[PDB]
């Protein structure tokens, strides 16, 4: 329901490496900006075979 | 009888007739042999009516066909074939992608044919 979004806006520092500064900051910043979505298709997830039914229901 | 007309009658009339019998077939879609016979006929008419072009309810009825075959007395196998052929029909435009989820002389001659009245 809520997750690391508020971490991202609050844990804005030190969520990655910091033992040799200069790469520490770059890695931390990279983890701040999380790596923007991909499809999967029906018959591939929880309750697979409603998905085709999902693909069945619009000819208004 | 019917399939001859259905496969051949004017496509515009097909629109009219099917639209006239959409819910007329929706309800009846869902001794017992008579039920099975009517259901064969329904599949045999829906599949051919699908064959032309894709009301608002049209969305749902598709699913109500597939399950019909999925059952795990020979009339029952005929029913399985009926449902499966109907699905094969309806799967044309829907799931168009893969993963289908298994003269003087002539006129006078006719005038004389008229005179005898027999061709």
């Amino acid at each position: 329901n809520h997750f690391w979004e508020i971490v991202v806006q609050d844990g804005i520092t030190l969520i990655t490496k910091e033992e040799a500064s200069g790469s520490s900051v770059t890695a931390e910043e990279a983890k701040k900006f999380l790596a923007k979505d991909k499809p999967s298709g029906d018959t591939a997830a929880v309750f697979e075979e409603g998905g085709d039914v999902d693909d069945l229901l619009d000819m208004i | 009888s019917l399939l001859t007309l259905l496969w051949h009658c004017s496509l515009d009339a097909l629109r009219e007739f099917f639209s006239t019998i959409v819910v007329d077939a929706i309800d009846v879609l869902k001794t017992f042999d008579t039920q099975i016979t009517k259901k064969m006929g329904y599949y045999k008419i829906l599949d051919v009516m699908y064959s032309r072009l894709p009301n608002e309810l049209t969305k749902t009825l598709i699913k109500l066909c597939y399950d019909a075959f999925t059952e795990n007395l020979e009339r029952r196998r005929l029913y399985h074939c009926a449902a499966y052929n109907c699905a094969i029909s309806v799967i044309c435009c829907v799931f168009n992608e893969l993963k289908f989820y298994q003269s003087t002389l002539s006129e006078e001659m006719s005038q004389f044919d008229f005179s005898t009245g027999v061709q």
